């Protein structure tokens, strides 16, 4: 009857066919598991790369899946996601920022991009208000390609939240990965650019954790799981079931995929 | 006639300095 | 480079030894320009041999044409930053 | 005692590079040496219990900071200490291909030139290339 | 490189598909996608008058010129033109102009018959070595396809020197990857998809 | 015993410009391969 | 490169106003040519740009002092070789800090005069 | 002001002895016969350095594909022991010597002082400044 959206970007089949495995077994039959490209609730993307509709790219740590060297940690990293088109087409990342230089008009890419900023820094101080926090840290690749992206970013993203009332610190990537790798207890809100190396620093920092699931906010407003890893997909399964209004069925994948990341369908 | 028809700190100093100026003619005119 | 090293010596032995190259000692030159590949190089060396020794051996002069041929060729003749246009306010004066 | 107290700040975050440079395995190998890790334990040892936890947080933080961040984001999806095992098998796929992609000479060759550029031991470069060797057939 | 690494390094060669022809056809939609933006609307169509062929123009325009020719005389640059010289240069800058605008790039009389400033010498010099270059270029591809070798540039450098001058393997990691994918790609596009 | 090293100071990573070779190739790509120089040696300074 | 080339420009231009100094007192201040009639106005404004209130005599003299960064230093004096504050009067500049000041000091003394018009038009 | 030819060729060669790092030989020696044999007269003193700047580094010959020469360009290093050897007034290096100086003179006067002359911007000519100063700080 129910449905559940399986996204793919970049996921390896064998991710895929355990995904799968494991919903149709924990599951049984009672909401079946198809495939697309695109969704906006009940959905579950699997691999690193981005999907298509999705605008903000928040991430947490869940305590009951906390690693043991990261236990109470509190830090939430948030990336925006500008809109993404078809493969072949250029993406707007790239396009606000070598049309300038070709001089090309970026009118539309430029109000394109201030509306994906704007709900991902509204996103943003949400958390930080919910968390308590007074400033939050903006991640911004400082090379010198990216030096029309990034500064429409600072633009924007400070405005937001000095509207908002609270503080705003700039870094870059390097630092803040490490950082964050190293001492994640000094940072409460990070919100990042949309960047790859940001990209990459969000995975990394999901997986150095212990493995979680990613939180996507889509156009159409709702909340995507997205998973890169067995036991990461395995948690983004769980809480779609949650979501679905399975409490038993999330919590048995949740232990599962403690107990046994990689063979977590063959674990439960 | 092509240029014509085509069209942060620093604009701080331009604005000052335009309308700095912008007095200095009002004044002359009455 | 072992052509401004022969070059020298040369001038040692001519304005301050007061010793005259002979023909081999210019031929020793003609070879390392034909072995190094500075057909340019080549052409002065083939011109002076010609006014003051007897003349160049043939097979040099023709070496060193097929060298400066084959960079005819490959588009080498020159610097490739030489051939580059600059105006007045675009030269990046060092 | 200075060198101690030194790389306990660093490492808390209490004091940072000249540079600010960002505190990785590699850098602070670079100040304190190869066996930092060894003398900072046992000097740990003269610490309260809840400095003890944290220098031990700390450095299993740092081991983990070895890596790139693609390298983490591709293999420590699942977990840390899982991380080094699936790396391991990934970088054995690499060679594998490798080896069937252009031969084994040159990868006999390549491979002393990576650990060459890896600054890994000779046994270490022997057990790796025995080890993609026979995973081959 | 301070700090002994937690694994070796190796090839990038991840994919080996990516056809010449779907790069470079990829590449091609990339290209009309940009020109069409910056360009803006295609535009308004327009009615010919009349209708004429530019091979019978020219050929017109010879016969015209042809029986003036013991007319038609000489003169210094600086001195006043006559008819036949005036009705000459306004028929072939137009001629010439209509050509090079079409693709028919033949230098030696575009240099003649539209070079009347020095503005128009300096545009004709970048166009000469702009012609060349790419010749060149597609026959060093063409030969460099013959020779089987990677399609992006090479950048001249030894990677075993890169890792020990510098302090981490990261910075050297990412390096070698984006060269390396640039070796894999080549830099080709579609040329008669482009000129429609 | 005087003072005896600055633990909390590492050398600055001293880059290089990548130099390209000289070629119709480059000269086409001149402006291409540029960025790409600039773009090293700014990872290179602030390290990713 | 940028503030060894200003700092040389202020000196020639310093020593090109004292050869001018030798000059407007043998034919007036309107005799020498067009040019050396601009560069004795800018090396007017450069002796009175030159001047800074000390924040040591901010008890005596009364008027706040500045500390002048030399990225302001460079482009303040920089500008004004070129031309670009040709139309601010010469004693915008005297004992103020960074060009900010002698626009600030700029609005103050024209809004100041426009008081001063509407009386003298008046009364 | 009655300027002969002794005065300008003097006014020259004081403007190229004007140095901050030590010049090569050839460039050096290349540089002053352009001088002596009045191949600068028509170049203004305040250009003088501009032009030798050009004559070394740069090669207008090549650029302006107007080059006749075989072996005698400045971009050679190694002509520096050929004219150590023979002089630059030998029956050798004297013909060519001559063409790439009369090119490079022609071409200079032709391109880049005309664009000088006419130049009144006050931005060109701050522009015009930087790169006199750039030039004299560099051969």
């Amino acid at each position: 009857s129910k449905q559940l959206t399986f996204i793919s970007a970049g996921a390896t089949a064998a991710v895929l066919q355990s995904a799968s495995a494991i919903v149709s077994k924990v599951a049984g039959g009672r909401v079946q598991t198809k495939t697309a490209k695109e969704a906006g609730r009940h959905a579950v993307v699997v691999g690193p790369e981005t999907p298509i509709g999705v605008h903000t790219a928040v991430t947490e740590v869940p305590k009951s899946a906390q690693d043991p060297l990261f236990s109470g940690v509190s830090t939430v990293v948030v990336r925006a996601v500008l809109p993404r088109a078809a493969p072949d087409s250029v993406q707007l990342r790239d396009a606000l920022d070598v049309y300038a230089s070709a001089g090309i008009d970026t009118k539309e890419e430029v109000r394109s991009a201030t509306e994906a900023f704007k709900k991902s820094a509204e996103v943003a101080v949400g958390k930080a208000k919910a968390k308590g926090v007074k400033r939050i840290v903006l991640v911004v690749k400082q090379a010198s390609k990216h030096n029309c992206i990034n500064e429409l970013f600072k633009k924007i993203s400070t405005e937001t939240i000095e509207s908002a009332g609270l503080t705003t610190e700039v870094v870059g990537t390097a630092a803040v990965a490490n950082q964050l790798i190293v001492n994640p207890e000094s940072l409460g809100v990070v919100l990042l650019n949309d960047v790859a190396a940001t990209e990459q620093i969000e995975l990394a920092f999901a997986g150095v954790v212990g493995g979680v699931s990613r939180v996507y906010h889509t156009v159409e407003g709702g909340k995507i799981s997205a998973g890169h890893s067995f036991k990461s997909v395995a948690l983004a399964v769980a809480q779609e079931l949650r979501e679905l209004g399975l409490s038993s069925e999330a919590d048995k994948v949740e232990a599962a995929a403690s107990k046994n990341p990689r063979a977590v369908v063959s674990a439960l | 006639e092509a240029a014509e028809r085509n069209p942060t700190g620093d604009n701080a100093r331009d604005r000052l300095l335009k309308e700095v100026l912008a007095l200095q003619a009002r004044i002359n005119q009455r | 480079s072992k052509f401004c090293a022969m070059m020298d010596l040369l001038e040692e032995m001519q304005h301050r030894n007061r010793l005259k190259p002979n023909e081999e000692s210019w031929t020793w030159v003609m070879k390392e320009c034909v072995k190094s590949g500075q057909f340019r190089l080549g052409y002065c060396i083939q011109q002076v041999m010609e006014t003051e020794c007897k003349g160049c051996p043939a097979d040099l002069v023709k070496a060193n044409e097929a060298n400066a041929q084959k960079a005819k060729t490959e588009g080498k003749e020159h610097p490739g930053h030489l051939s580059q246009q600059a105006g007045l306010f675009d030269v990046k004066v060092e | 005692s200075t060198k101690m107290q030194t790389l306990h700040k660093l490492l808390t975050g209490e004091v940072s590079f000249k540079n600010k440079a960002p505190v990785k395995d590699c850098n602070i190998v670079h100040q304190f040496g190869e066996n930092w890790a060894t003398e900072l334990s046992a000097y740990a040892k003269t610490l309260p219990a809840e400095q003890q936890k944290i220098i031990v947080r700390q450095i299993a933080r740092v081991k983990l900071t070895r890596y790139t961040v693609a390298e983490l984001a591709a293999y420590c999806g699942d977990g840390p200490a899982l991380l080094d095992e699936t790396a391991r098998a990934a970088n054995i796929e690499q060679g594998v291909a490798f080896v069937k992609a252009k031969g084994v000479e040159a990868f006999e060759k390549y491979v002393a030139e990576e650990s060459t550029n890896a600054n890994w031991k000779p046994e270490e470069a022997k057990k790796f290339i025995e080890d993609v060797k026979a995973k081959a057939k | 490189i301070s700090g002994v690494s937690p694994l070796l390094y190796f090839p990038p060669t991840t994919t080996s598909t990516t056809n010449r022809e779907d790069q470079i056809n990829k590449n091609t939609n990339i290209a009309i996608q940009m020109i069409k933006r910056y360009k803006g609307e295609v535009p308004p169509h327009y009615t010919r008058k009349s209708s004429a062929t530019i091979e019978q123009v020219e050929k017109e325009i010879d016969a015209l010129l042809g029986g003036a020719e013991k007319l038609r005389k000489t003169s210094t640059d600086d001195q006043p033109m006559d008819k036949l010289t005036l009705m000459e240069r306004c028929l072939r800058h137009a001629l010439w102009s209509y050509h090079k605008e079409e693709g028919r790039y033949d230098f030696d009389q575009i240099g003649r018959w539209v070079v009347y400033t020095p503005e128009d010498e300096v545009k004709l010099a970048q166009l000469k070595r702009e012609v060349e270059a790419k010749e060149k270029l597609a026959a060093l591809r063409k030969r460099r396809e013959e020779e089987g070798l990677p399609g992006g540039p090479v950048p001249r450098i030894n990677w075993p020197q890169e890792y020990s001058s510098f302090i981490d393997r990261e910075p050297v990691v990412a390096k070698r990857i984006r060269y390396d994918t640039l070796a894999s790609t080549t830099l080709e596009r579609d040329e008669k998809q482009i000129e429609s | 015993r005087a003072d005896e090293v600055d633990y909390t100071n590492l050398p600055a990573p001293k880059p290089q410009k990548t130099v390209w070779d000289d070629n119709i190739e480059t000269e086409v790509l001149r402006k291409y391969l540029d960025g790409l120089s600039q773009y090293d040696m700014e990872e290179a300074k602030y390290g990713v | 490169v940028d503030h060894y080339n200003v700092a040389q420009d202020v000196v020639q231009m310093l020593t090109k106003y004292r050869e001018l100094q030798d000059i407007i007192a043998v034919l007036g201040i309107d005799e020498l040519s067009e040019e050396d009639k601009l560069i004795v106005d800018r090396a007017r404004k450069l002796v009175k740009f030159l001047s800074q209130p000390f924040q040591v005599a901010e008890v005596f003299t009364g008027m706040t002092g500045h500390y002048v960064q030399l990225d302001d230093t460079i482009d303040s004096f920089s500008g004004l070789l070129m031309g670009t504050y040709d139309q601010v009067p010469e004693m915008a500049f005297y004992m103020v800090g960074g060009i900010n000041s002698v626009l600030e000091k700029a609005k103050k003394m024209a809004e100041e005069a426009a008081e001063l018009e509407k009386m003298r038009r008046a009364r | 002001q009655v300027q002969t030819i002794p005065m300008i060729r003097g006014a020259r060669f004081v403007a190229l002895f004007n140095q901050k790092q030590p010049s090569y030989f050839m460039n050096a020696i290349v540089s002053l016969y352009a001088c002596l044999n009045g191949y600068l007269d028509d170049v203004k003193v305040q250009y003088v350095k501009f032009y030798e700047y050009l004559l070394v580094h740069r090669d207008l010959g090549i650029m302006y594909g107007t080059a006749k020469n075989k072996f005698f360009y400045m971009y050679v290093q190694e002509l520096n022991y050929l004219i150590r050897f023979f002089t630059l007034n030998s029956p050798i290096l004297h013909g060519e010597l001559e063409e790439m100086l009369k090119q490079h003179t022609h071409l200079f006067l032709q391109h880049y002082q005309s664009k000088m002359n006419a130049i009144k911007s006050e931005k060109d000519v701050k522009a015009l400044k930087n790169l006199l100063y750039s030039c004299k700080r560099a051969v």
